[PDB]
């Protein structure tokens, strides 16, 4: 049914899910519902259903890049389908296939730990992502190292990642944003999670990523920036402004002291710009590529239906 | 075959010279006898013939329609290969190299940045491409230009992009340093590309470029899809002989950014993919 | 008194343009009515007038003999103040001033590296002086030379170096990092120097010295005793108005390395203490 427009009011009035399989399982499922039963052509009726539903599916707050994403790759499921070709079997099939491939990714990405953190060596990273937290849990088999935890991004949704770390792991201390230039002269090894990540490399992240890389490549300590796959986004950066989220400035300013708020600009940015010039490495889900390579994984999924 | 291919690019504003050689061995590949393997041979020491003259995108075509023709060889046949089908494939291939440069344009022309001061150090055929259909769907910008001394050929850019109709100045080649606190977006074309994904264009290019990664504005290139080499150079004074006389210059690849060519959008560390890609 | 100062560097192939100019002050500060205070603000006036023609240094040594004829307050007098002993104590100031470059050149002399590819961007004075001077007594070096655009001033730079008997190329002003790959010590003079130890001359500088310091070669600065200014720029076109047509430009002192002058040799971060110790 149209359910979806639901759907399409409900990524039009916010309250996100997390990002947290809620995005991916539930574009997955209304392509598997409108690819379960629909109009029937054979010449990609269905691929011009999927171009009209997503066209108005990505008409909804342009940066939940993952509902675009998996859309995407569901059409180059379609078309390598069809390059191989009762079709609506097999489809269904390899989109089920898709599903449970996706279905663990926050444990594989999390394997591979122990062979990065060692020994008594003070990791740092900025804001709370669900990847980063995972990860960074199952290298508690291993010794006491510090983190130093930024409290960035008013509103500042940092903590609430330092209880769920200190509680369970070792010693977190918590930085407001304005420091990051006392500290970051004695750390190594930055990790940011990332909202998500361009073709030509770039991540597109929390509002404080940017002044802290550059501290990276000023002191030359390398940056890891943990990621899945399906956020392996295209269209390199050639749409401007509509790259963010503008929130209200209430966030920012109080909505009291008057009269001040007659004549004063407020910004409010939620993302911001992380170019490749300063990643040193991916962790992702099925290798562990560098940054000058991230191009012909994008070619490895998509095709060049990208727009 | 000289006269012809000089009779090729006489009759020319634009199809350039390295392609205009691309047609005249392919029809002085046509009218010849020797339907054989050592045949084509020949046509190497046509190669050679037609490298008399400079311009090393000229040998890269040669190499180019040479491997182009000499994977004909696979799929064998005897008196009647399938190069003859590379008659009409090849020519496909001309036209196919023919309508390179639309596509180069229509993917790069978003880059402009509406208030941007472009600058450029040449006088390219698909910079102007490119950016005569950029002013003519889009925004405005300035231009600045510096004048290549050996052939001030800067200031037929300077003509030709005054009836493109928009506001260029152009300053001496010394005082390149002056211009740019006050630029963003140096784009480029250049001759031809290194495996590492370096750049060949004029002799002033590292003049400028070294300068482009000190006061941290980008540096683009863009080029067809006839310009990758097998060579690869590693220092300076180490460029074959292809030059008060010297005519090309390179430039390392830790500073040249995003480029555009007819495969798609680019980065330049991924040219070693499409050349080792096709060379093996 | 402006044919009289034209007339002083008419017939003059050394001496500084800045020289002239302070002879001309000198005598026309001589025989002028007015011996009072007031008077000496006509001066001023002349000295807006002899800055009537650009040259940077023009004004510096309008400050500069502004404040040394300035400084004849103290120990004040009436009528006959000791300006009057600062006629011979400036004409000994002038001849302090005339034998200025020969230290500049004894104390420059050994720093030549004996197998040096020293390479200049100019037509220098002091540079030709103490160049001279490090083949007549010392080692042999070549010498690369490009051709300042609006002027081609460096070819008569390569002539008066062909005259001094040392091997000579000159290439042209585009090709700067080609030319860098094979050099080492490059030195340069300079017009003016501002308070933090930067140096202004011919408008292609900058586009050398920040290829200067990437390929880590070092880069230095010689000039006398009256280039020292009060001001102080920070920027690209913030110049003031002294200039395709520009003609001087901008090197930050976070690239010059140690400079000769007529006090010693010098640091770049100590000319501060020499201005600040005479200014106040
Ligand atoms: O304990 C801390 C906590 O310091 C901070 C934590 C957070 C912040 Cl914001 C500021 C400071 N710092 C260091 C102290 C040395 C230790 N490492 C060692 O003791 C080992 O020393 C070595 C390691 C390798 C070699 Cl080759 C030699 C000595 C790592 C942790």
């Amino acid at each position: 049914s149209e359910r979806i427009e639901s759907f399409v009011e409900t990524l039009k009035r916010g309250g996100g899910p997390r990002s947290s399989e809620e995005m991916a399982r539930e574009t997955l499922g209304l392509l598997r519902q409108i690819i379960t039963d629909h109009r029937w052509s054979n010449a990609g009726e269905l691929m011009e259903l999927i171009r009209r539903e997503g066209r108005r599916m990505t008409a909804a707050q342009p940066s939940e890049t993952t509902v675009g994403n998996m859309v995407r790759r569901v059409l180059k499921i379609i078309r390598e389908e069809y390059g191989r070709l009762q079709l609506q079997s097999n489809i269904i099939e390899a989109i089920n296939e898709l599903l449970v491939e996706l279905e663990g990714t926050m444990e594989n990405i999390a394997a591979q730990a122990l062979e990065h953190i060692h020994s008594n060596e003070v990791i740092m990273t900025i804001g709370f992502s669900r990847t980063v937290e995972a990860f960074l849990k199952e290298a508690a088999r291993k010794r006491k190292f510090h983190v130093i935890v930024a409290e960035c991004a008013p509103f500042c949704q940092g903590h609430e990642m330092a209880v769920n770390l200190s509680k369970a792991g070792i010693e977190t201390t918590v930085m407001t944003d304005a420091a990051i230039f006392a500290v970051m002269s004695r750390v190594n090894k930055v990790i940011i999670g990332t909202k998500t990540i361009l073709a030509n490399g770039a991540l597109r992240a929390v509002t404080g990523t940017h002044t802290l890389a550059l501290a990276a490549k000023h002191h030359s300590t390398p940056l890891i920036v943990c990621a899945p796959m399906f956020k392996l986004s295209p269209q390199f950066p050639n749409e401007e402004d509509s790259f963010h989220k503008f929130v209200a400035p209430e966030e920012v300013l109080p909505f009291t002291e008057g009269d001040i708020l007659e004549k004063v600009s407020v910004h409010c940015p939620v993302f911001d710009y992380v170019p490749p010039e300063l990643i040193t490495l991916f962790i992702s889900n099925i290798g562990g590529n560098a940054p000058s390579y991230i191009y012909r994984l994008m070619s490895e999924l998509y095709h060049p239906d990208d727009h | 075959l000289i006269e012809y291919f000089k009779s090729q690019m006489k009759e020319d504003p634009d199809m350039a010279s390295a392609v205009a050689a691309i047609r005249t061995l392919l029809e002085f590949l046509k009218r010849d006898k020797g339907e054989t393997i050592q045949g084509l041979r020949a046509n190497l020491t046509s190669a050679i013939e037609t490298l008399c003259g400079s311009s090393v995108a000229v040998s890269s075509g040669g190499e180019l329609f040479l491997r182009f023709i000499s994977l004909a060889s696979l799929e064998y046949s005897d008196y009647s290969k399938c190069k003859k089908i590379m008659i009409e494939r090849g020519e496909l291939f001309l036209r196919r190299i023919s309508l390179s440069r639309n596509k180069i344009a229509d993917l790069c022309h978003t880059f402009i940045k509406d208030g941007a001061t472009i600058l450029t150090h040449a006088y390219s055929r698909v910079v102007l491409r490119v950016l005569e259909a950029a002013v003519a769907a889009k925004k405005r910008f300035s231009v600045y230009v510096t004048e290549s001394q050996p052939d001030l050929s800067g200031k037929k850019m300077a003509k030709a992009l005054c009836h493109l109709n928009v506001p260029v100045t152009v300053v001496l080649d010394a005082a390149v340093g002056y211009i740019m606190e006050k630029a963003d977006l140096v784009i480029v074309g250049a001759e031809g590309v290194v495996e590492n994904g370096g750049i060949i264009n004029k002799i002033g290019t590292n003049q400028m470029a070294v300068c482009a990664k000190a006061q941290n504005k980008p540096f683009y290139v863009v080029a067809e899809s006839f310009k990758f080499v097998r060579l690869f150079p590693l220092n300076q004074q180490d460029v074959p002989d292809k030059f008060e006389h010297p005519w090309v210059d390179y430039t390392a690849p830790s500073l040249i950014t995003l480029l555009f060519t007819d495969l798609g959008v680019l980065t330049p560390s991924a040219v070693s993919d499409e050349l080792i890609k096709l060379y093996l």
